[PDB]
């Protein structure tokens, strides 16, 4: 599952593919109702501090926060080709999501911050972010340490 | 191969976006939701079964890593039919290469295969594989070869997303007829192998401080060639060869100090064929 | 180094601590003059700002932020001078700690030559707290006897492999090959973030740090020269990994006869010690 270091960098090219892609479709305006989206800050201070389960608990409620947003998202975005982009995304979403639970396994959800955003360019910056910050140094720090 | 022949219930997965489950309505579950019933097409055929076919919308619903629980719902009664549990992860039947346009660049066994990827987003994982027969067939389908398409240093999954690789082993001579199918490696994503390509009628060029090329044309023939100089930067090449003309039996290039040369002499009689007669690289 | 676009360019080392400054040309007296920071939405605080009267080229503002753990990854940070009663800001930035980070060099480069004839073991100990998996090193390699008017700075991107760096002893230690083999080099890395994660400019070279590189095997012939005590310090490497330990882990035998092995390369290395006590040991290709 999400062992393989070839899964995730698909993921993080496919999500900025999106984010390319979000900016030359036009009607990109953001809506109302705001889209509620994990919390992505890692303070590198609280690095060593934290033990494998509390990481795992943290980046699990992550990426479920984020499939919750995104599936809002689609719903917010009427049938278009940003639907057609929120679409995508959630398929991007939801296939993290599973690679995860395979090796870091499903242990029990936590939620953390909670942070309000407002146009979809926010969601693809915050689902980059996620493949960027404390999933990628997750996986890339305590690979050997988690997987076996 | 056929895309339908690659077990209960049988099931495929050709880009990991699209799922498509067979047997011979096909009710199936994402662990825990309420159920609901892709969308099925009667394929009635004399030769087989009723063939009841239906495809996923490949609309997140084709979810990877994920276990998947398919019940058959008839409407007779609706009681226990077939069943499998599968993962879409360990399913796939990834479909073949495309657009081979393979070429017999490089030595002269060598067979260039730069081939674009159907599915550009999943070409990291795929394992392909080729199948290539003389075009004779002179054992009907028992040529079988099959090379391994690993991630060596000189066929990688290079971009322009497609890929590359330099089978070789292909004896000089007869057109080779090759079909590459794809299938996920396994470390990650598992499957069964793809159904086989189109078969692709590519040739290679047979077999024949300044150095001169010693070459003899036969009778009503021509003589023309070209010199790539690749400068052994990688195995593979893009989808374009270099052309170089060969100006000069007598032909004189300017080439880089201790540089590998592509030679190539290429002979087209009146009506118009390929034939060449291609030599080792120096360098 | 601080100077090295932005008129409000950052300065990060550890991705754990910010500095930056507005460089102006006229010197200006004492008051009205703060650098203000707001992770987002949060309060602004005054960051504690001292005034650096930069000779024959202006006068610098750089402060330092008070605590360490209050720097964040992934968070905007907005950085403007906004008074009510002066109504004057001077420059504008908003920019992310992991998208600016010029992170400090390795502070300790230990080179032990390595086990290929023409090679150089770069194990650094990775100052930098967590993020040695994330900081794409390089090196800036080149002989101290020519000092030309330009540096000539022969540059390797240290690519992650199974045979470099990204190892835990943090630190990390990759092979790399092409060097003049018993020139005694100088070498000093930098650390640009990995570009993924981490984004950010180059952090300054290290203190360039001698290398007493052993020579090639054709350096050096085994031949014995006068007056030298020639010590037969070998290892028997079973090739299990490229990387060697930050300890010289290191094995040791007329002739000492080692007797040979199976499917392991055999390293000779050859150290030979003057009088005066230096050592002058030279490598050798290994073999099959």
């Amino acid at each position: 599952p999400a062992c393989d270091p070839r899964l995730l960098n698909k993921l993080l090219r496919d999500s900025h593919l999106l984010h390319s892609r979000l900016s030359q479709c036009p009607d990109v305006d953001p809506l109302s109702i705001p889209v509620l989206l994990p919390a992505v800050d890692f303070s590198l201070g609280e690095w060593k501090t934290q033990t494998e389960q509390s990481k795992a608990q943290d980046i699990l409620g992550a990426v479920s926060l984020l499939l919750e947003g995104v599936m809002a998202a689609r719903g917010q975005l009427e049938p278009s080709c940003l639907s057609s982009l929120l679409g995508q995304l959630s398929g991007q979403v939801r296939l993290l999501l599973g690679a995860l639970q395979g090796l870091l396994g499903t242990q029990l959800p936590l939620q953390g911050r909670t942070t309000a955003h407002k146009d979809p360019n926010a969601l693809f910056l915050s689902l980059q972010q996620l493949l960027r910050g404390k999933v990628r140094f997750l996986l890339l720090v305590e690979g050997p340490t988690l997987c076996v | 191969q056929d895309v339908f022949l690659l077990e209960p219930l049988n099931c495929f997965s050709q880009t990991f976006e699209d799922l498509t489950c067979f047997w011979d309505q096909l009710l199936y579950a994402y662990r825990g939701e309420k159920p609901r019933a892709c969308p099925l097409y009667s394929q009635s055929v004399p030769t087989f079964g009723t063939r009841y076919v239906c495809q996923f919308p490949a609309q997140d619903e084709v979810r990877l890593f994920f276990p998947l629980h398919l019940w058959v719902k008839n409407v007779s009664l609706n009681q226990t039919l077939i069943q499998r549990v599968l993962f879409v992860d360990s399913v796939g039947l990834p479909a073949p290469p495309r657009v081979i346009k393979a070429r017999g660049g490089s030595q002269p066994g060598e067979l260039q295969i730069h081939w674009e990827a159907p599915a550009p987003e999943i070409s990291d994982f795929l394992r392909h594989e080729l199948r290539y027969g003389p075009t004779d067939s002179s054992n009907a389908t028992a040529p079988s070869v099959i090379q391994l398409l690993s991630t060596e240093t000189c066929c990688p999954t290079l971009w322009m997303k497609g890929g590359s690789c330099l089978v070789s082993g292909l004896q000089a001579g007869k057109s080779y007829w090759l079909q590459l199918r794809s299938q996920p490696d396994g470390v990650s994503l598992r499957g069964s192998w793809g159904p086989w390509s189109f078969p692709v009628t590519v040739d290679l060029p047979g077999d024949a401080k300044m150095v001169t090329c010693q070459w003899q044309q036969q009778d009503r023939t021509s003589s023309q060639g070209f010199f790539r100089h690749s400068r052994t930067r990688c195995c593979p090449t893009d989808r374009d060869p270099t052309w170089e003309k060969c100006e000069e039996s007598r032909c004189h290039f300017k080439s880089r100090n201790d540089s590998v040369i592509h030679i190539l002499v290429e002979v087209t009689t009146a009506q118009g064929a390929v034939h060449s007669y291609l030599g080792s690289p120096f360098w």
